């Protein structure tokens, strides 16, 4: 809006970035990393001669993603959880 | 917020402290900056108490309200999003109905009593900033919980009468008996605790212990608990209400005062007026506490209305449970049916100044009928002249200016994010804008001090007034009110043709100016189909002839301001759903009266059935293109023809462009829809030929000096350079930028051979040479932005398949570059030309359609250098940074080309890296690249200007 080409002018490396998507209902998208670089469309006009890498590129197999499995899990409460909290209270006497 | 019950009561006593006597100037400022630096640093959440006490009394206006009143104009100004926005502001949550209540009042307070004191220089210098961040942070399509309240009036709460006022006998029974049936609901409210009502006093009944039934209980406590209910229903028959009985009927009863039903809304406003009833009935007595003391005021014996939710609950849920269980039980009361359109903000607002809009007209009819007196002073109705222009004016600018959004949005054109108006929401505020041109009308000369700010505001007036709703389904009043406000400004452009040959300065800096922004707001929503139609397009049809003639007429006086009849023809142009320029198809075009009316009605019309003699001066749009053809091929120069560059070039320049969509060539929806015909022949090649006419002009008037014309010619062209055909490339805009080019050397060449000369003759030669780089950066600022558009459309095809004229415009555009880079003068003079011309704007207009970081040589440059780096192989791409640290060792560029030659034995491997590999590969398999490129002359040229490219783009962005 404010006119510059970049969305996010300054990010930190922090520990890393990944390809991600998040598609809704009824949705299809297709998530080409870019292992081959003829196949990557538009690469030419955009990310080419420019020195951006295709993500993934040398990589001989398929690059293994990771989706959201909406399937509820139980999984141990984190001392961490900003709601809820696990209290470990001993035995003693005329009380388990 | 953990704990902002003290930060209230803090508050609250820095408040007395900042109003109390005894404190002198410096001792009242701490105060006072104190107030102003906390609320500053303060949630609007737990403010809502402060702001209660501070609409009680800032509607005084006086001295002790000033300070108040700029703290609301610093707060509400700041939290716009927590009171306008429907989402909350971030991090923080939603303003309540109640604070915006708060808000209303607060503004409507304000406006009356500026309204009732007289002018004061310095309260209202400081009063209307307030105005407008209250109008900003009210949304408009808030509506408050009773349109038609109480509205009475540390304020003494009168209370109700009806303890005196004697009560009809036929609706007396049922006073008695629900203000027991209350005593016993009260009683029933205990048992509900699991607490038996005991006829003696217990201990262990934890709420009322002392209760019986009515039979035994006494009478005397019975009134005593039994009064306040017995008085409200009094109260509810008193204040010119009917709680007659709808049905003939009149210790633990199980239904308790419940609110759910609905019924009427002015009902709900008696509801309303019944809880400050109660209000007024249990504020007397609190009141008669309060000025026993005579400090501050009790927090619940500020007004129900602006009492928070809980305590305004304590009175609203009381008043709708008891008229809702009336209405439950078969006991209606009646008391008006106002809209729910007319209980909006906006509504009101904006016929709140319509009606003060007829005031205005009030005033003005006490000025203009005086004004032919000479030397006269008589004013009945100065505050209303000191009131209007300088507080309501820019008030209506601001709020329009900041809800512009809303009032343009749509039922199905949804543009305000907050939602659209009602239909006479979007009338109105149209009759508004006709009746301000009314009120301009004639009267630039009055009124001089704020003839700015009426252009201004009407400017704000002219946007977003029309939302195609008051032309298609709309009051005819209002309806006809526009269309006879075209045809008065048809008539008066026909009463500039008789001057040019007060209107004439009510026109030139006024009604000019508005009628183009005007137009520019009809052309952005691109329905003009509907609005310009009969009186509209008659209007308009009339304009367009009448301002070509100006166009034909040749003095100075229309000289002077030609530029600006040219953008609003230009404007209307976009406007005119015709095809004005098309008279041959006319009757293939729809949208014309011709097509729409009878023969006979036309004549009735005064029309002549043909666009041809309408328009006898205006010829078709054929005619134009062989006229600016014949100009363009005889070197047509702005001193010879200046009525054609600034007059009907907008005229091709606007319609050829919008009526391409209308064309043949672009694609109808389906057969059915596309069966009328285009009535055009415009295609894309009119388009492409306008293109190069215009570059063609501009290429032969480069040479002569002023020609200022040439900015707002480019963005005149802006809309025209996209769709152009690509052979446009190599037949105009290569030429052109190779005799820039060549020219700027031959100024780069004057410039060294002056650092090469003596000092005094430095000094001399670099202003003359200062003068030529100035009108040289305006050519390149009135070409290059075209040259930026056009390499933007045709970026992705000459990447994809490399073009070997990209590729000489790459090597063009680049050296015009490196004379840049070299020349420090060339900058500072892009710098001032720039300042000069407010050119800074354009170039960012230009960046977005399609200083340093807004250089335009250096932004041409960055859109285009894939050209050249495509041009370049990426094994050579080692070649072109080593060349580039070489640059960076300032060697000269013959020195590079001969160390290059050297350099071509270490020529980076490609099979070697992996990433220098594919990107070989790619290169490689571009179906326009050869190994031709593989000679030495070529990788060395090509590698040094590629290199000398990204090594003075590296030196501009950072040294």
């Amino acid at each position: 809006d404010s006119g510059s080409e970049t969305a996010f002018r300054e990010i930190e490396i922090g520990d890393g970035f990944l390809p991600v998507c998040s598609l809704g209902p009824g949705q299809v998208g297709h998530l080409n990393l870019g292992q081959d670089v003829s196949s990557l469309r538009f690469f030419a006009i955009c990310g080419l001669q420019e020195g951006f890498e295709p993500f993934a590129i040398n990589m001989q197999r398929p690059v293994t993603t990771w989706f959201s499995k909406s399937l509820p899990q139980f999984e141990p409460v984190p001392p961490e959880h900003p709601h809820y909290e696990v209290a470990r209270m001993d035995g003693t006497v005329d009380t388990p | 917020e953990h704990r902002a019950i003290m930060v209230d009561s803090m508050l609250h006593t820095v408040y007395r402290l900042s109003r109390g006597r005894s404190l002198t100037k410096a001792q009242r400022d701490v105060i006072e900056d104190c107030l102003m630096a906390l609320c500053r640093y303060i949630r609007p959440s737990m403010l809502q108490h402060l702001l209660r006490r501070l609409v009680f009394d800032v509607p005084i206006l006086n001295e002790f309200a000033k300070m108040p009143l700029k703290l609301l104009t610093n707060h509400y100004e700041r939290c716009w999003k927590y009171y306008c926005l429907p989402t909350g502001w971030a991090n923080f949550g939603v303003t309540s109905e109640e604070e915006l209540h708060l808000t209303r009042k607060l503004f409507w307070g304000i406006f009356d009593s500026l309204a009732h004191k007289k002018y004061d220089q310095e309260l209202y210098r400081m009063a209307m900033p307030c105005l407008c961040a209250i109008a900003g942070a009210l949304p408009p399509d808030y509506v408050d919980a009773s349109y038609s309240s109480k509205a009475e009036k540390n304020f003494d709460p009168r209370p109700v009468e009806t303890l005196n006022v004697i009560i009809p006998e036929k609706l007396d029974s049922f006073i008695n008996k629900f203000a027991e049936y209350t005593h016993e609901k009260w009683a029933f409210d205990k048992i509900q605790n699991n607490w038996s009502y005991g006829e003696n006093v217990d201990e262990e009944l934890k709420t009322h212990p002392m209760l019986r039934p009515y039979k035994t209980f006494s009478e005397k406590d019975k009134e005593i608990y039994r009064w306040p209910i017995k008085e409200s229903l009094k109260a509810m028959i008193a204040w010119e209400w009917t709680i007659e009985k709808a049905r003939e009927g009149e210790y633990n009863p199980q239904p308790p005062d419940l609110s759910g039903v609905t019924l009427s809304r002015e009902l709900q406003a008696m509801a309303e007026q019944l809880a400050e009833n109660y209000h007024n009935t249990w504020g007397r007595k609190k009141k008669q506490e309060l000025e026993a003391k005579g400090g501050g005021t009790h927090p619940l014996l500020v007004p129900y209305d602006t009492l928070t939710a809980k305590e305004k609950a304590r009175d609203r849920e009381k008043a709708q449970e008891l008229l809702k269980f009336l209405q439950m039980n078969g006991y209606a009361v009646t008391r008006l049916d106002t809209s729910s359109i007319e209980k909006r903000f906006a509504f009101g607002f904006l016929q709140q100044l319509l009606r003060w809009m007829d005031i205005s007209q009030e005033f003005i009819a006490h000025l203009e009928a005086v004004v032919s007196s000479g030397r006269v002073e008589k004013s009945p109705h100065e505050q209303e002249i000191k009131f209007f222009a300088k507080i309501l004016l820019p008030l209506i600018n601001q709020y329009f200016t900041n809800h512009c959004l809303y009032f343009l949005s749509t039922p199905a054109k949804v543009l305000g994010s907050g939602g659209h108006a009602s239909n006479k929401e979007k009338e109105m505020i149209t009759s508004l804008f006709c009746k301000l041109a009314a009120l301009v009308r004639h009267r630039v000369s009055l009124f001089g001090t704020d003839a700015p700010a009426v252009v201004n505001c009407l400017h704000i007036l002219a946007r977003s007034l029309d939302a195609r709703t008051v032309m298609k389904s709309g009051p005819e009043i209002v309806k006809a009110g526009l269309r006879s406000f075209f045809e008065s400004a048809s008539e008066d452009i026909e009463k500039m043709v008789e001057n040019l040959r007060q209107n004439l300065t009510y026109t030139t800096v006024a009604l000019l100016p508005v009628l183009t922004t005007l137009f520019q707001h009809i052309a952005q929503h691109q329905f003009g189909d509907d609005v310009i139609l009969d009186d509209v397009q008659v209007s308009c049809y009339r304009t367009l002839c009448s301002i070509y003639s100006l166009g034909t007429t040749k003095n100075t006086y229309v000289e002077k301001l030609r530029p600006a009849l040219g953008e609003c023809l230009a404007r209307l142009a976009a406007a005119m759903p015709v095809a004005f320029l098309e008279p041959q198809l006319n009757e293939y075009n729809a949208c014309s009266v011709y097509t729409t009316k009878s023969p006979r009605e036309r004549a009735i019309l005064g029309l002549p059935n043909s666009v041809e003699e309408m328009c006898p001066d205006i010829p078709v749009l054929d005619r134009l293109m062989a006229d600016i053809g014949g100009l363009a091929e005889s070197g047509a120069r702005y001193t010879e023809m200046p009525h054609v560059i600034e007059i009907t070039l907008p005229m091709l320049c606007s319609y050829l462009p919008r009526w391409w969509e209308r064309g043949p060539e672009a694609p109808p929806p389906a057969l059915p829809a596309g069966a009328p015909p285009p009535c055009t022949a415009v295609t894309s090649d009119h388009l492409n030929s306008l293109l190069g006419n215009i570059l063609r002009i501009i290429v032969n008037n480069l040479g002569i000096d002023e020609a200022t014309w040439m900015k707002r010619l480019a963005v005149f062209a802006q809309p025209i350079v996209s769709r152009a055909r690509p052979e446009l490339l190599h037949s105009h805009f290569i030429p052109t930028i190779g005799r820039l080019r060549k020219r700027a050397g031959k100024v780069v060449a004057e410039e060294e051979q002056l650092r090469l000369e003596a000092k005094a003759e430095a000094e001399e030669g670099e202003l003359l040479v200062r003068d030529e780089f100035s009108v040289l950066c305006r050519d390149l600022y009135a070409l290059y932005p075209l040259l930026i558009r056009y390499v933007d459309n045709n970026r992705a095809h000459w990447l994809t398949e490399p073009n070997a004229n990209a590729e000489e415009l790459f090597r063009m555009v680049g050296e015009i570059f490196i004379y840049w880079s070299k020349s420090h003068n060339f900058k500072r003079e892009e710098q001032n030309f720039v300042v000069q011309n407010e050119i800074n704007n354009m170039s960012f207009l230009t960046a977005d359609s399609k200083s340093v970081q807004t250089s335009l040589i250096v932004a041409t440059l960055k859109k285009m250098l894939p050209i050249g780096l495509n041009m370049c192989a990426p094994t050579d791409q080692d070649l072109i940074m080593l060349a580039k640290t070489r640059y960076a060792l300032k060697d000269t560029d013959e020195e590079v080309r001969e160390f290059l030659q050297n350099n071509l034995h270490l020529q980076g491997k490609v099979e070697g890296s992996p990433s220098l590999r594919w990107q070989m590969a790619l290169y490689r398999g571009l179906p326009g690249r050869e190994e031709d490129a593989d000679d030495p002359e070529k990788i060395v040229r090509r590698v040094q200007e590629v290199s000398a490219v990204l090594y003075h783009l590296e030196q501009t962005e950072h040294p």
